[PDB]
């Protein structure tokens, strides 16, 4: 991956998480727990999907065509047949191949990306009351109940709050 | 203190972090042969259905007869006489059963048929003065009776004169008027003098812009069904506005009329596989085969809306993210 | 105040445009430019490309040298233009393998003709007819020698020309059909006539075919076109002894740039590189939805009408 | 984009900045006032043309090729003839649906990325004087005139002079 | 009591020159070309089975050209044509010349089996000073000149089943005197006529009397044809006049074998792709060399030069 | 570069590294070092031998195949044959000229992400006991010896042991 995330200062995934692609786990007052960030996940599989739009259920119309299998020799107007179709095959294949081996390329690393994307959407929210403590996790330096770590996964943490409290458990 | 669930009372842990699956799949990259992602779907189809599906596309089952065959009028292909199709299906165990022929280049006629996705005929009253028609053999037996190609017409003398044929037919219609006729090429002079008197014969068919002409070849040939002698099938074609004549002095095996082309979608195909009730809109030798997927590596021949024949058996697009599962020992 | 604010942000517009990604069909960026040029001029252009009309005539019979086509006596061109309109005013005829003989001659680019001194003896010649009126006379296509009996008989040809130059000479000859046996002796002589062109690697038979076809302008009977080529160090043969319509001399073959193009538009001055039957077309998108057949330097023909190139960023208003 | 900055954690673009494609908005001591940055914005549009030069004027030369058109039914080599150029159309108008996809895909990525490389630039510079507000916005925490805020868009912007101020305001 | 650490990445004297999707020109650490342009200057023939034809073309070689007479059951998976070949035996012509060539080409096999054609009433093995066999007037091994026995040319009538398990080749001919003097002297009936058939396929040719321009003494022709005989059918051959017959068939095989043109030498060495400029490696995807090609070949492009960059930006002081 | 470190916040590269592709110079109590970071190094290389690897032959083996030079001039069916040839090698242009394009960008850009990758990984073990100083340096605020930075450099620096004398250095003045 290309933002070093998934595979990377993430060290694993989760094989809990059932109900999201990307999400928290916290430990605080009241324990650990779990949970799904929806709209990370939205996201990475919104463009998913549209890449299945661009590759799934679209094709031509084809009908009579020339013929690609022989009973008898015929020297050179057959071997002409056959080089146009074994050139057009060849041709197809070469696209096939680059198709698949570009998106999946493409594919873990806008997931990595997004992995990324929800780690710095978190960082600025938390600002001055939290440090990264390495592997994707936060040391938040304020007791943080349930409530208090769901108005983070809300997006409605105002950091101002704990601020006073958290510089004095940092520095003192 | 050691399997407290909770922190110190004044700080807590925020871990982010993404989903991982106990049985991933592996894909290629840019930069990967193999590598393990959540999820992937395949986008080369390489299973078929096992039978040709004839609810999409109108599929004609050939049976024991060939296009030509068919257009022509073999004795046991009678059935086909007035038909239409998109895919016309010729099978391995098919055979002829009239007089034995050869139509120097077949291939090109089969296609033009083929195309045109119909063999609706419409019989002409041509005026062959001084001549006897319907001539008939052993090796094309309607019932127990000699025979012969049901659009063809074999000519012969009348008592002692084959006169030089000399018939037109304008073609007034607004299509192309497509024409089957021959020539016979008998096994000795002998014959040669006893069927059309003329030592040497002749077949010119000719339009206002194109002509063709034929001589018969005398000698013998190999066996099939009884019959030495043999015979040519040659076509043409006429436009609106333009006339079709016929001139011989000998061997002709003239026309009953004309067949209507059609500008058409259709086609023919060589399989083996059962026709069958179910959907599908694309066709193969094999049978039909869904069109989800992008990619096929069935089979190269197809008609119909299918997917592009490649030479890779699979070709997986990943649908998840990277896979770096939990724990290492399971 | 003792502190500040310094936001930073990107430039956005009133409406910008739609574009395809591979995550997306659709999606508005900033700007773009079209790459599939879908509209052409109208004309050809007839300025970087020497363009020939070709007017009521075709460039076989051009070549022949049909009464109407005359102008076209030594021409050249790198495009031939061919209208619908176009029409044969001689004696009728046909062409096995047609679209070979014209792709040939369009590919050499020129109908540079140089006569040699064939030796017909025993035989009248220039043969002409009313079917073929050129000016006020019966005559025949210019370039094609009818031969025919001199009174009492029509002796074996055998006439010979080598090829003295070091590149290839092209050939135009052919053989006459009648339209009843009794013509057939009438002119020459024998029962069955024959023509036996041969080089010293090659040969050509064609035995002429007796009987009566349509009616065009009033003749019954037709003339079929053969072509041979001989090359350098090569020498040339002719055997008849009868229907022979002979050569009067060759053609010259360049490896060339050229073609032909069948088109009914107004050929006019202009800028142009490529040229299409509807119209030249500019040549600065690399792709065009005008017409696959084309000539000269020329955007690639694709199904699509348009296709946006982004040349900006995420458009986002406020 | 994958840099998650454009259509992401700024919020939406100006439509006001006229004379660039990036830039800055800024209040102070003697009110509000915009900037755009030209490296930054020149860095985009090489980039862009860059691509109009591969796409643009790239054209193939050809003269006498195969007919495409027919008159008469023939058959077999007119069968040929066609399909070879149905198939040609079809792999090039493959190659241009591709090319459109991928060089509109990377242009917003690259555009994304020139955004954020300004932000990053931007919050090295001002270093512990500054935090990220979030919507793309820094808090510089000391009195910086017009003269000051140049500077920063000069890239001679020196930390030190307001350290002990800022770093005053930002703990107390 | 502080510390400086500073990152960085390494840096190359001589960087080179690549193309991206932004840069025509871009300087990087390393790059590997992508394009074989240029060849080992002979051909190899260590790797795939080459076959110098010498002073022979392929359909020489199979006609029984006397002085190609060295080349009579060999095979090849490459079978070289050099320009300097040239035909010494009777003037010949081949309708459709390049199929028949291409076709043999593919067997890559001369194997030929004789058979017991049975030709009554015809003189056979006719000669000519225009295909000489030491000092003696000869003819295509392969093929058999029949002429009048006693004062008479009967209708040949002669079948061949083929009861094998492959396709068999039948080269026949037809011939073409310059007079009917000639038509009469070695035929007696002046109109001649060669029929070859199966049960599925016929052809016949009329010969063609008239001079043609000297080879070798002669101003007759002979046109050369082919018969392909499927597993079950049977080949059948009635003449009166002008029949060059055959001597019996070429066992056909689909192979993987080729004819090339070049004039390359053929010396040992190892590479297993193959042009008329000679062997090249096959280490780089694309070529550029020649679009003629036998092997594991790279696939010709019209660039001569494409650069992949094997390293990152380079960046110098 | 598309996170703007090669050739972008970082100013050069070091023609004095010549056993890998990334890694350190710092200054310190016991002078000056310079270390290759193997990991990233590998990184980078690995990814780029697998693109090798799908390029470097692959080749195709082809037999008999059409004609493509000619003698006599023929017309409809040799305009074809050489219309094919002509058609065929056109695009495999197109393919090597796009291919090699796609990859060099990608190939700058995926070195440029394994630089950040590693600046970023440093500054998460350095913690609050250094800042960017800008041109990728750091600038840390205790005694950190030769033993303190290979520590950093394999992993196993432990920032609370300096953490106190840090948090003493970078609020002064
Ligand atoms: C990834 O792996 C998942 C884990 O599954 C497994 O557990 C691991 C540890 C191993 O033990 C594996 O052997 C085992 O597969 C996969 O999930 C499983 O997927 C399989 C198919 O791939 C499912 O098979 C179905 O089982 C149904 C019944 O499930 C219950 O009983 C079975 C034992 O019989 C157990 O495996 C389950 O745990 C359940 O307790 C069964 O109903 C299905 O067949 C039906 O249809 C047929 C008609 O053909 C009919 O005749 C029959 O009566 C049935 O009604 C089928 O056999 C399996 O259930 C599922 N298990 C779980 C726990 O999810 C997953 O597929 C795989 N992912 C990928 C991408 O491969
Ligand atoms: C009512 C009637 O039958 N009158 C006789 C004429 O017959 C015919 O009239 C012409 C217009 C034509 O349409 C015929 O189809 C029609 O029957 C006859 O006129 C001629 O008849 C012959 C018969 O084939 C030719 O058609 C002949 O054609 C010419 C020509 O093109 O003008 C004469 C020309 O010199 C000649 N060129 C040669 C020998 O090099 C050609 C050539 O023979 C043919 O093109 C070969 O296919 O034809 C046309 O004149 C007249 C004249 O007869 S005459 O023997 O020529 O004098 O006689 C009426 O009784
Ligand atoms: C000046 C003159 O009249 N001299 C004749 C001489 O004629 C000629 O010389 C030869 C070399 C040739 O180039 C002729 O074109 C030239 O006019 C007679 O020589 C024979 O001529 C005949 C033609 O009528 C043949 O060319 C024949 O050559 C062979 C040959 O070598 O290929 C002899 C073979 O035995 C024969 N093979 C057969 C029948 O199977 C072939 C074959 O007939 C021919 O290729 C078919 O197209 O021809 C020359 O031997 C010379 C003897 O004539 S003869 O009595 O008829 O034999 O008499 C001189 O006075
Ligand atoms: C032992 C012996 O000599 N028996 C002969 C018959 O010989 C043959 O047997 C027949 C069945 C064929 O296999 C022949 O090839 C074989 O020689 C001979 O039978 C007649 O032979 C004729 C050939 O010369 C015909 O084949 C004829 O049958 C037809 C046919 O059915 O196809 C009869 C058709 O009416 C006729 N159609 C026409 C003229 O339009 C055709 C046609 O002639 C040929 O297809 C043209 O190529 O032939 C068959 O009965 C007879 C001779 O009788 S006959 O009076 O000459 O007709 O004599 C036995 O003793
Ligand atoms: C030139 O030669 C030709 C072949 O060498 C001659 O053709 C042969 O003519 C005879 C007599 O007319 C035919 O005899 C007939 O053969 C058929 C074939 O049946 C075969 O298969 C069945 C299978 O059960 C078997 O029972 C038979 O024994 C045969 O093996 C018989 O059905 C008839 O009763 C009849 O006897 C030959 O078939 C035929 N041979 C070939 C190979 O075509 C021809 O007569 C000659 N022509 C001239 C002008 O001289
Ligand atoms: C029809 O005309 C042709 C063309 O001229 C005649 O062919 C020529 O025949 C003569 C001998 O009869 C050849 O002469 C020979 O030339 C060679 C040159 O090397 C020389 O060595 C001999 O001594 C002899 O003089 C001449 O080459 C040949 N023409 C060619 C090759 O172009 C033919 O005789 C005529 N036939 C009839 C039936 O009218
Ligand atoms: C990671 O490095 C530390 C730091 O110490 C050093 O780094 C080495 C790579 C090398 O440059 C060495 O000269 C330098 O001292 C390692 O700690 C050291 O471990 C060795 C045993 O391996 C002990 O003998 C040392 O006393 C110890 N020093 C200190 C200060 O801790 C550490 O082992 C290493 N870890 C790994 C996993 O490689
Ligand atoms: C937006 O893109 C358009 C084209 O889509 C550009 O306008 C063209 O600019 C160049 C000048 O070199 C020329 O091709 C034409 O004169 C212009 N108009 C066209 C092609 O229609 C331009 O780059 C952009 N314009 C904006 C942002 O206002
Ligand atoms: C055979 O018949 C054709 C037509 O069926 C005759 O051709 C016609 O000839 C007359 C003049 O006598 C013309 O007015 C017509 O235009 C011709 N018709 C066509 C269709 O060409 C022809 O004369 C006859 N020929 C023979 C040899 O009998
Ligand atoms: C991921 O792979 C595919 C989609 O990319 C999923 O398989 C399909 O799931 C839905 C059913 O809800 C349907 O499209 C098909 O029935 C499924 N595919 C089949 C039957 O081949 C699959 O569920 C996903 N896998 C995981 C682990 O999420
Ligand atoms: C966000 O959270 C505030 C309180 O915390 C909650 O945690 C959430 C995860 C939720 O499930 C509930 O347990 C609590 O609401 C709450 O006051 C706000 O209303 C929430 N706002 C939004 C927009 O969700
Ligand atoms: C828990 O926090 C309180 C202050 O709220 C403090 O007095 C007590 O010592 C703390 N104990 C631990 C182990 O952190
Ligand atoms: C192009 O052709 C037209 C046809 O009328 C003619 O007027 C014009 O002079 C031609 N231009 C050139 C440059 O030959
Ligand atoms: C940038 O701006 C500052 C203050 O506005 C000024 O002192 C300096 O000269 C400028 N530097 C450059 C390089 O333009
Ligand atoms: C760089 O690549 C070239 C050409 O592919 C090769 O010869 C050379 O040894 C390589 N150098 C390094 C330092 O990898
Ligand atoms: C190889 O041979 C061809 C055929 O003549 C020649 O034109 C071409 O330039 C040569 N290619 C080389 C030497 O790479």
């Amino acid at each position: 991956g290309i933002f070093g995330a998934i595979a990377g200062f993430i060290e694993n995934g989760w094989e809990g998480m059932v109900d999201g692609w990307y999400g928290f786990r916290y430990q605080n007052s009241e324990g650990t727990g779990q949970a799904a960030d929806l709209k990370s996940t939205q996201a990475a599989i919104d463009q998913i999907n549209g890449k299945l739009n661009r590759v799934i259920e679209r094709t031509n119309e084809k009908f009579h065509q020339i013929e690609k299998e022989f009973s008898e020799v015929e020297g050179r107007i057959q071997d002409l047949e056959k080089y146009v179709e074994d050139t057009k095959i060849d041709l197809w294949s070469y696209n096939a191949e680059l198709l698949v081996a570009l998106e999946n390329q493409h594919t873990i690393d806008l997931t990595d990306a997004e992995m990324n994307k929800l780690f710095e959407k978190t960082r600025r929210q938390l600002r001055e009351n939290a440090e990264d403590m390495g592997g994707g996790c936060f040391k938040i330096y304020h007791k943080c109940d349930n409530a208090c770590i769901g108005s983070i996964r809300n997006g409605t943490y105002d950091h101002y709050i704990y601020r006073d409290e958290a510089l004095n458990n940092r520095f003192q | 203190p050691d399997q407290n669930p909770t922190s110190g009372n004044n700080t807590a842990t925020l871990c982010l972090g993404h989903h991982a699956v106990a049985n991933g799949t592996l894909v290629k990259t840019i930069t990967d042969d193999q590598i393990e992602v959540t999820n992937a779907t395949e986008l080369v189809q390489s299973i078929s259905i096992g039978k040709i599906c004839n609810n999409s596309y109108r599929v004609l089952d050939g049976r024991n007869c060939t296009l030509i065959d068919a257009m022509l009028g073999d004795p046991h292909c009678d059935d086909f006489q007035y038909e239409n199709w998109d895919l016309f299906i010729e099978r391995s165990s098919a055979f002829s059963n009239c007089y034995p022929y050869d139509i120097p280049d077949y291939a090109s006629l089969r296609s033009i048929v083929a195309s045109s996705g119909t063999l609706e005929f419409t019989a002409e009253g041509f005026t062959w003065t001084g001549v006897t028609q319907n001539g008939g053999s052993g090796a094309c037996k309607r019932g127990s009776a000699d025979s012969f190609f049901s659009r063809l017409n074999w000519l012969t003398k009348s008592g002692n004169s084959y006169p030089i044929l000399n018939v037109t037919m304008p073609n007034n219609k607004n299509f192309d008027k497509l024409y089957i006729w021959g020539i016979h090429h008998p096994s000795s002079n002998k014959e040669q003098t006893k069927l059309y008197i003329q030592e040497s014969g002749r077949v010119t068919v000719s339009t206002e812009r194109s002509q063709q002409t034929v001589i018969p070849n005398i000698g013998s040939r190999p066996w099939v069904r009884g019959q030495s002698g043999r015979i040519s099938i040659y076509w043409t074609i006429v436009k609106p506005g333009d006339i079709l004549m016929i001139n011989s002095n000998g061997n002709l095996v003239a026309p009953r009329g004309y067949f209507k082309l059609r500008t058409g979608k259709s086609s023919v195909m060589r399989s083996d596989a059962l026709i069958d009730t179910c959907v599908s809109e694309c066709i193969t030798p094999n049978g039909s085969i869904p069109n989800d997927k992008p990619f096929q590596n069935v089979n190269k021949i197809t008609y119909g809306k299918c997917p592009k024949y490649i030479r890779q058996n699979t070709l997986k697009l990943a649908t998840g993210m990277r896979n770096v599962p939990e724990k290492q020992i399971r």
